């Protein structure tokens, strides 16, 4: 429990009251900057991917029904 | 049946007060509005400083032969310094009461703070500072005042950063001492066995010359964890209402009613139209919120349900303190510099008592509820503070549910 979780020294902790702090500082001032900065490290590990099932799922779709596709040439 | 504490005053507007005794030893003291606080972060420990200075030699008396004076009637020199007061005073005899008054005009006025001094000190007081971080008690009250009142100069310590102290010069000091040690914010304060008639001549004869010329508490919390060390530090205040205000005397019997930490002291720190009202515990790691939830309790008890019985009890403590204290001389002399400097007057015991007797539990009740219910803590640890309480659950300890 609380007082034996771990050892620090000399590590000093400030802060404030929560009714003395305005509650969203700089929200969407710097809130969008940091979520693009977030987006912009993570999208090229995420992204391709999905992008890649997009295209595997439109291509099923597509050759599926050109698989339905009567055959022009047969019955003929 | 007290004898009253009569005040005169001279031109320069220094204050003349002094309270006549019995006791053939007097103690006469100069008091000055100068502190911590008038300070502006640039000159942090020029208080300090010179009140190390102020000993070590004048123009008229060079060096050591100065305090050889004041060895010589065996007579005791001692000074202090707080964030708004600053007290040079003198312990002697009855009969030495005229040159001991020399002495302090030399204190305050024509003092000499040598070059060669002035390096020899600093080495004293930067080592001192290296080690004065051994105190944790004064460690912990001064995160609680500079986590009270940051960005402020009550925030800032009386002996300043180690910073300043090294980068202190005599120009320096010579300001701090031209600015702020004005004769009409100086109260010379005697007490014991002198005639006031006698103590403002000799203050006319010298000391006659001294030359005639917002603050904010922010809820917060400052969390030094060092694990090492073997017992924990914690103060929890809230802001105070001043030297001015009456209700001190109830918060007083208040912090009487309170008095599971191995040590704990309530403290009413009193400062010009503000302050810090709260409780100072010395515990091991494992008490910590144990300590607090006990004392938060004992708080919330004081805003909702006090009783007459301990009210009296209260008063009864009260009474007996101020009077137990103000009983050798300096407790009074430094009682009369304080009331001129904060009150403007000296305040007599029988004003005191009727303060006091005209408290009781209802107006102590709605005074704690004014000052401790929902109210946002100033809060400073220092030791193994890991299972001491993060903000909301201070704050949220700082009320009831069932009122
Ligand atoms: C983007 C535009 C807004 C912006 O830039 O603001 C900066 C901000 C990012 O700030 P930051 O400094 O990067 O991070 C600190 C957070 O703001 C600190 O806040 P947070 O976003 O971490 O909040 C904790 C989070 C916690 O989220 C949860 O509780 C998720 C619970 C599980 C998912 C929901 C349940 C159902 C799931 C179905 C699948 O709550 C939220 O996700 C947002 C709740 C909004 C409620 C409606 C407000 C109107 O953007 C957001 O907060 C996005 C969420 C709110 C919109």
């Amino acid at each position: 429990e609380f007082g034996n979780l771990a050892r620090i020294r000399h590590v000093i902790s400030y802060s404030l009251s929560p009714f003395e702090q305005r509650a969203f500082p700089s929200y969407f001032s710097k809130g969008i900057p940091n979520v693009l900065r977030r987006t912009r490290e993570r999208i090229l590990r995420v992204a391709p991917p999905f992008v890649v099932v997009y295209l595997i799922y439109t291509w099923g779709n597509q050759e599926f029904e050109q698989s339905k596709r009567k055959n022009p040439a047969m019955y003929e | 049946s007290v004898p009253e504490t009569q005040v005169s005053i001279l031109d320069n507007g220094l204050r003349v007060a002094s309270e006549q005794s019995s006791h053939a030893t007097c103690t006469v003291g100069v008091w000055i509005d100068a502190g911590s606080r008038y300070e502006t972060e640039k000159n942090n420990g020029a208080g300090y400083f010179l009140e190390h200075l102020a000993f070590k030699g004048t123009k008229n008396r060079p060096g050591n032969a100065l305090e050889k004076e004041v060895e010589s009637i065996g007579a005791h020199l001692n000074a202090y310094s707080t964030r708004e007061h600053t007290a040079y005073l003198i312990k002697a005899l009855s009969k030495d009461l005229p040159k001991v008054v020399e002495l302090l005009a030399d204190i305050v006025q024509n003092s000499s703070l040598e070059d060669s001094q002035i390096e020899k000190e600093r080495d004293v007081i930067l080592r001192e500072m290296q080690e004065n971080d051994a105190s944790m008690q004064n460690v912990v009250f001064d995160y609680l005042h500079a986590t009270a009142f940051q960005g402020t100069p009550l925030a800032q310590a009386v002996e300043g950063p180690s910073e300043n102290v090294r980068r202190l010069s005599r120009t320096d000091l010579t300001d701090y001492l031209n600015r702020h040690y004005k004769a009409p914010r100086m109260v010379l304060a005697a007490a014991g066995g002198v005639e006031h008639q006698q103590l403002l001549d000799l203050a006319q004869k010298h000391l006659s010359s001294v030359s005639r010329v917002p603050c904010r508490f922010t809820g917060s919390e400052i969390r030094h964890r060092d694990d090492a060390l073997p017992l924990a530090h914690v103060a929890i205040a809230v802001e105070g209402p001043g030297w001015a205000n009456p209700d001190n005397v109830t918060l007083q019997v208040a912090n009487a009613i309170i008095g599971l930490c191995q040590s704990f002291q309530t403290f009413n720190i009193s400062y010009s139209d503000t302050g810090l009202l709260g409780a100072h515990f010395v515990c091991d790691a494992m008490s910590i919120d144990d300590m607090v939830f006990f004392l938060q309790g004992q708080w919330m008890r004081l805003c909702t349900s006090a009783t007459e019985s301990e009210v009296t009890r209260g008063k009864n403590i009260l009474r007996n303190a101020l009077v137990s204290h103000l009983d050798g001389t300096t407790p009074v002399c430094e009682d009369i510099g304080r009331s001129l400097l904060t009150y403007g007057r000296r305040i007599p015991l029988a004003e005191w008592e009727s303060r006091i007797q005209e408290v009781d539990a209802q107006m102590l009740r709605d005074i704690c509820s004014k000052y401790f219910y929902d109210q946002c803590p100033a809060v400073a640890g220092y030791g193994p503070i890991e299972q001491l309480p993060d903000y909301n659950r201070i704050r949220s300890g700082m009320f009831w549910l069932r009122f």
